[PDB]
């Protein structure tokens, strides 16, 4: 019975484990895209202030 | 005669004490095989479950 609780324990302790960092990897995921758009925007406002007429 | 008469009453008396102490001997070897057959089904028992657990694990 001590090894059936200690099996039983890391079947589901082992899969919360897995279900949360499959959780960190998803919203890592979700920054990084968050992140590419804001670098695209700073290069998009670069492009606008080589424009004199609306940089000025 | 009261030589003879004790002489075979001893003699039984010898006869019964070595009948039982026989008797208490078997008892006694007897109890020894009862915990090494025990013991056997124990172990028997033990190899099933640790079987099962390792073909779930």
């Amino acid at each position: 019975e001590k090894k059936e609780k200690q099996i039983e324990q890391q079947k589901k302790i082992q899969m919360s484990n897995l279900m949360n960092q499959a959780r960190l990897k998803v919203l890592r995921a979700r920054d990084d895209l968050i992140t590419d758009l804001l670098n695209e925007a700073k290069q998009r406002l670069s492009k606008v202030v080589k424009d004199t007429t609306r940089y000025q | 005669s009261q030589s003879q008469g004790i002489q075979q009453l001893l003699q039984a008396e010898k006869r019964a004490a070595e009948k039982v102490a026989d008797a208490r001997k078997r008892k006694a070897r007897r109890l020894k095989q009862a915990k090494e057959e025990a013991q056997m089904e124990v172990e028997q028992y033990r190899r099933e479950r640790e079987q099962e657990f390792q073909s779930k694990q």
